[PDB]
């Protein structure tokens, strides 16, 4: 029976596990105690009539778990789930990787053993981290790297925050971003790259929320990795698995990294005032400045689409929001895909919280398309990295952290080839 | 070498100073209500039985720290704590009726069929 | 945990130290006894980064005061917050140096150098995982400036991974104090490049300009002067002590701050410096806390940024805020004066949140930054002590103590080369 | 069922024993008058290890007082718990020895042995079951060194297998105030080598030394100096009067702690030494008192134990805690001093637990060891002792009491032969 588990890493990680998990909680009616006063892919059941979340939030530093283990949901969690360390990275990949993994490698893997040794059926493991930190970075490299070795089968999602193109957060993330991706190359399935600013102008744009924040943002990842789920949890006309959608937006092993969107995403008040129905919700999902990522898809081509519905909606009219899309010349296809479109429909409307900002919308759309514009924004990170390599700045820290300044250079070049190969698609 | 026949009384000058400027304690017992240690009795020892009375604030102490946020504080405190601070459903979770609230949770022959697969 | 230990050396350091530890003591809700009567929870929930539990609930200081006369000691332990502190961690010598470098560091230091580092390895072995030392001095004494490098140097070869700042207090040429200060500072920043992680200019003569015109001050005494260095440091660790929504410490600048490790001088700057005529007629907005940050008067050293590059930017946020405001004022600042930052590093700016505003106010912010304007500093000292040293003139005093005359040459040498490979990075 | 006599001889040994007394009536409740004023059951369960019951309930100690000039003994009758003892037990002599050994030993001492010997007789029949007898007195006075040695060479004939101790007093180089106080020492350790199972070498010196460090009183008498002991043999034999988790006797002791019967001569330790000044700063742990006890300034001899290597530790405890932090600051402590442990026995240390505490106190620990620096003592002497007896100066007030110039050669031969073995063991 299908289950996900989630391997959370980082800051970033906790912070985006605790939102999704009170969605997962308000969606299946679960009290925060873990009672009820469909669950199972997620939660499992206890000899006390509990339910358990199948996570495994993991942190270098203590104070971003010990919130949640003093936060409402303390009871519904584990204590051995929350795995801690004592010192961090500090935005250091080569301490992640190499000096402060090794302490808690074997607790970390001990740990999804026994959740995988509880779930019967593995449907997929979803892992969220980010590019910047050293924790989210190196930590989630080694454990993509010996959990492909764990389970060869076994379905790998990668969740995981993007440096941002123009605001950063840190001056030595771009090293770690360049030193992370052989293992979103080589240990990954499919990859959901973020960044920051696209989400803060949708947020600034649509929600008229002129002062966001970090759970603002983690109510939109917590609601589109639920529509992702949705499928699994409940009845559609037309359920998709994690297989299917993965078959039907992976053409070759070395390209697996879709950009997502949401759409309808509006305030109440807005809301209001206007019709939401299929064709216009799904011209939303294709406006280059709805995109999660800071990309164009119109200096690209697109060459799938999976698509996910939700709510209120009837194969009639996704078949004629596929005719209006199909026609336009502003939206192009490469010449190997007629057909690129992976249709999906769920019952279910997508819940909502309270608190957050999102009205509730009677139907939904959820839109993965691969494309060839992405290679645009490892460019930007390419000539970051080679004016930062130049002068050989911050290297000194990772030398005596105790890794081999060559595989920078691999790194870049590795970087460099994947873009060709993006090329060679386009 | 070290004068110690001046130098004690260095010391015993400034022992002095410390004397005078020197304040008690003054009796505010506080405790961490984080966690205390403790240690297990031997059940057996004839002196170990003793009855001995307890404290009564403590227990309070304890009651009010293991509990959430929302009836610690009137109003929030930190960003992370805003998350999940009203778990009250707008609507009343009609979740019996299969009408609109449709639910795929296991039914049937699957319940058994998940027994099967063992 | 993450443990801090105070090492205090001078007249400079004590008093500095003295209403350092009031402060937090203040912020942590700790009376002149040593109990607690604040009200919230997370007044203490990492109260043991700076303090060691004592039975009947007492707190005590992590603090190892070093002077070589003892009549810092007596002013210091009649302060109000004079007998808080542990007889024990007072370690003094009976002969001072007479603001002579030569007898601290050589002739007098040896006779101490023992006992003051089993009381820092006992606070040492207290703490299970400490982060590193802390040491607060002054660069124109005899202790702080003389024997204070001793202690830096021993402790590196004892701990060499621990972070090690120094809150050095530089003298200035406008308003000096000592005639054989030039020497001292001459032999002090040779052992200041070669150990340690991170070091902070501040300069007197521009703590007495800010209270002359932000505060506008009638009578500015020594005890103001210290509530500022006091409140700057106080921004640096209250994202250690408190949670927000992005979290930092110590390591997370300093790999953040340092691209070589030659460099480690930084100029600190403070936010919410209003005078009482100020008060009235203002609005506090984020961004009113950012212009006076990058304005020129502002900063706490005797060099103005405009005449060089910004290397790079930290600004530690105290309070409630949304960052939204705070990447746009950011981003804003990296845009305008693009002149005045470095070209091999975009996103010169580290920002960082801790959600607890600072004890009687609520906005807050605290700026790290290194420019090409600190080797302006340098120059100057380069100026005097050259026209100190060709006539030999009071050397008798540095010669008597036992040493030969080439240490001189090599303290030049390496401050010019370090001028000269910082003027290369201009 | 398990006595102990206690052998008084001395004016060392009389004030000493007298202090002795009164704690441990104190530690037992018993009134001036002799009768029980106690409140717990515990407090009279084992009462007759130390006393003799008599009719009314009165108890008397079971001790003898021996010495050569009744003198001393009117001022310890005119003691607070000076009519507490059974006036028969008081044995004495009308002329002292002159602080001359071969006086005491040989002769006066013909005459005084007979009554001594018949008390002891008395009350050794008295009890059922024997542990052994004890003796305090001091090595470099005429009868508690003189005398004394003649008792113990007589009881072990009368009575081999049971265990005797010493808590002699051994003199100080630094400070001394008998000429012939060498030649005392050198003709006694000779008869505690041949006759003595145990001994505990206490030193003066290092008493004065602690009580201005560590106790910091202003004015010490030998009052205070005889508590420090009296704690001492109070701390051997808690655990013997009154039960504990894990319980231990002097044979315990006795066996654990002897690798060769040449080596008895110990260091003792008794850990909650705090001035007034230290006892608001501080939290009653286990750890504080082991690092108070390992610290060689707790030390109450002449000798550092850092200049050789712990043969045998033990660690008796009083007071009700949990083993671990015993047993792991016990590893903790052997592991980190490897050097100053022999290898030849792993798990060099002992441990034991008693659960009653000390009258007003919580915590009280003892230690009892043996480390290669007691050969750091009779190398001393030897330095002294053939300095005088090169010249044969001092030799004609011991000539004159009949004895041959061979029995300084035999004894000189022997503690030479004893430091040569136990340097051969280092
Ligand atoms: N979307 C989102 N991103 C976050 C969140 N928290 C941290 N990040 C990102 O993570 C980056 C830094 O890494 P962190 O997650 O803070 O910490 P880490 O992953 O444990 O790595 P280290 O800092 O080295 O310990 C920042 O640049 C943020 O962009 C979050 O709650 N939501
Ligand atoms: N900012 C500041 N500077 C101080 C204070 N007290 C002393 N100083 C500076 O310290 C210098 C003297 O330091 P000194 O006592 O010789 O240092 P020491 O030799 O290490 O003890 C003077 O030049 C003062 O400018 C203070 O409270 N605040
Ligand atoms: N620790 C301690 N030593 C003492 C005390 N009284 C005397 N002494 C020591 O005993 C020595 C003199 O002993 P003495 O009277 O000649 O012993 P005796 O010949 O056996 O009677 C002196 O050197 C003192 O140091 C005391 O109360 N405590
Ligand atoms: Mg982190």
């Amino acid at each position: 029976m299908r289950e996900c588990i989630s391997i959370h890493v980082g800051q970033a990680g906790v912070q985006i596990g605790n939102a999704c998990w009170e969605l997962y909680c308000l969606e299946h009616g679960i009290q925060p105690d873990g009672q009820m006063p469909s669950f199972n892919t997620f939660f499992s059941e206890t000899g006390a009539g509990k339910h358990v979340p199948r996570a495994v939030f993991v942190d270098l530093e203590p104070t971003v778990v010990d919130e949640v283990r003093t936060g409402t949901y303390r009871q519904l969690f584990h204590p051995e789930q929350l795995i801690t360390g004592k010192e961090d990275a500090a935005n250091n990949y080569a301490r992640g990787h190499y000096t402060i993994g090794k302490e808690i490698v074997d607790l970390v893997l001990d740990r999804i053993r026994k959740l995988a040794d509880l779930c019967t059926g593995l449907q997929g493991f979803l892992i969220f981290h980010s590019f910047g930190g050293g924790t989210g970075s190196g930590f989630a490299s080694l454990l993509m790297e010996r959990l492909s070795v764990d389970y060869g089968k076994k379905s790998k999602l990668e969740f995981a925050i993007y440096p941002a193109p123009q605001v950063s957060t840190a001056v030595v993330e771009p090293y770690n971003s360049i030193l992370t991706t052989h293992t979103t190359l080589e240990h990954s399935d499919c990859a959901f790259m973020v960044d920051n600013e696209a989400i803060y102008d949708i947020c600034r744009r649509n929600l008229d929320i002129e002062r966001p924040t970090y759970t603002n943002l983690n109510r939109l990842i917590g609601q589109i990795v639920s529509s992702i789920t949705a499928s699994l949890r409940f009845d559609g006309a037309l359920n998709v698995d994690l297989t299917e959608f993965q078959t039907n937006l992976v053409p070759y092993p070395r390209i697996h990294f879709p950009l997502a969107t949401y759409a309808p995403v509006i305030s109440a008040e807005k809301a209001y005032h206007e019709q939401l129905s299929v064709a216009e919700i799904t011209n939303a999902c294709f406006e280059p400045a709805n995109q999660m990522v800071k990309c164009d898809p119109r200096h690209g081509k697109y060459m799938a689409c999976c698509m996910l519905y939700r709510g209120d909606v009837v194969p009639k009219d996704v078949n004629a929001a596929i005719a209006t899309i199909k026609t336009k010349r502003t939206i192009q296809f490469v010449d190997w895909c007629p057909t690129g479109f992976k249709v999906g429909i769920n019952y279910q409307p997508p819940t909502v919280v309270p608190g957050g900002d999102l009205a509730k919308v009677q139907r939904a759309v959820c839109m993965l398309s691969n494309t060839t514009a992405i290679a645009e924004a490892w460019a930007r990170l390419d000539h970051k990295f080679d004016l930062m390599y130049a002068k050989r700045a911050f290297v000194h820290w990772y030398v005596g952290e105790g890794m081999e300044e060559g595989e920078f250079s691999e790194a870049r070049e590795d970087l460099a080839a994947l873009e060709k190969d993006y090329e060679e698609v386009g | 070498n070290q004068d110690e026949v001046h130098q004690n009384q260095i010391l015993r000058e400034l022992f002095l100073k410390e004397l005078r400027a020197q304040k008690l304690y003054t009796q505010y017992h506080v405790n961490p209500l984080r966690k205390v240690h403790t240690i297990t009795r031997k059940p057996m020892s004839w002196h170990d039985n003793l009855e001995e009375p307890e404290d009564a604030k403590f227990l309070n102490l304890i009651h009010h720290a293991a509990q959430g946020p929302k009836k610690k504080y009137s109003e929030t405190q930190t960003e992370a704590q805003e998350i999940g601070w009203d778990p009250n459903p707008l609507i009343n979770p009609d979740r019996q009726d299969h009408r609109l609230n449709h639910f795929r949770v296991y039914h049937d022959i699957t319940l058994y069929k998940a027994k099967l697969w063992s | 945990m993450r443990e801090i230990v105070h090492l205090q050396a001078g007249q400079c350091g004590n008093q500095i130290g003295a209403k350092f530890w009031e402060v937090i003591s203040d912020e942590h809700g700790i009376d002149p006894t040593g109990t607690y009567h604040g009200d919230s929870d997370l007044q203490l929930e990492r109260i043991n980064v700076y303090y060691n539990e004592a039975t009947g609930g007492k707190y005590v200081p992590r603090a190892v005061l070093v002077d070589l006369e003892p009549g810092t000691m007596d002013s210091v332990r009649s302060g109000p917050f004079g007998q808080i502190f542990r007889p024990d961690n007072f370690v003094f010598g009976q002969s001072g140096a007479g603001n002579n470098w030569a007898k601290g560091h050589y002739t007098e230091g040896a006779e101490l150098v023992d006992s003051v580092l089993d009381v820092v390895r006992k606070e040492a072995e207290s703490c299970d995982c400490l982060q590193g030392f802390q040491l607060t001095h002054s660069l124109g004494g005899g202790t702080g400036s003389g024997m204070g490098t001793l202690l830096i140097s021993k402790i590196r070869e004892e701990y060499p991974d621990r972070i090690m700042n120094t809150f050095s207090v530089v003298p200035s040429p406008k308003v000096s104090d000592t005639v054989v200060e030039p020497y001292n500072a001459t032999l002090s920043v040779h052992q200041l490049v070669e150990n340690t992680d991170e070091t902070y200019c501040i300069d007197n003569e521009a703590l007495y300009d800010i209270c002359f015109r932000t505060l506008k001050l009638t009578t500015p005494t020594y005890g103001d002067l210290n509530h500022l260095v006091s409140a700057t440091m106080s921004g640096v660790t209250t994202c250690l002590r408190f949670p927000g929504q992005l979290n930092a410490d110590l390591r997370k600048l300093a790999v953040n701050m340092v691209p070589f490790p030659r460099l480690h001088f930084f100029m600190p700057g403070f936010a919410p410096l209003t005078s009482r005529g100020s008060q009235q007629y203002r609005a506090l907005t984020v961004p009113e806390l950012t212009q006076q940050m990058f304005d020129a008067k502002n900063m706490m050293a005797a060099c103005d940024p405009r005449h060089g590059r910004y290397l790079t930017v930290a600004a530690v946020f105290r309070g409630r805020m949304s960052m939204k405001e705070v990447d746009e004022q950011m981003l804003n600042v990296q845009n305008k004066n693009s002149s005045y930052f470095v070209e091999w590093i975009p996103n010169n700016v580290k920002t960082a949140v801790c959600d607890i505003p600072p004890r009687g106010l609520k906005m807050s912010a605290t700026f790290i930054g290194n420019s090409t304007a600190i080797q302006e500093l340098f120059k100057r000292i380069s100026e005097q002590f050259t026209a100190m040293f060709r006539r030999k003139a009071f050397l008798h005093w540095y010669t008597g103590e036992g040493m030969d005359e080439m240490e001189f040459t090599e303290a030049e040498s390496n401050m010019n080369d370090l001028v000269s490979e910082y003027q290369q990075y201009q």
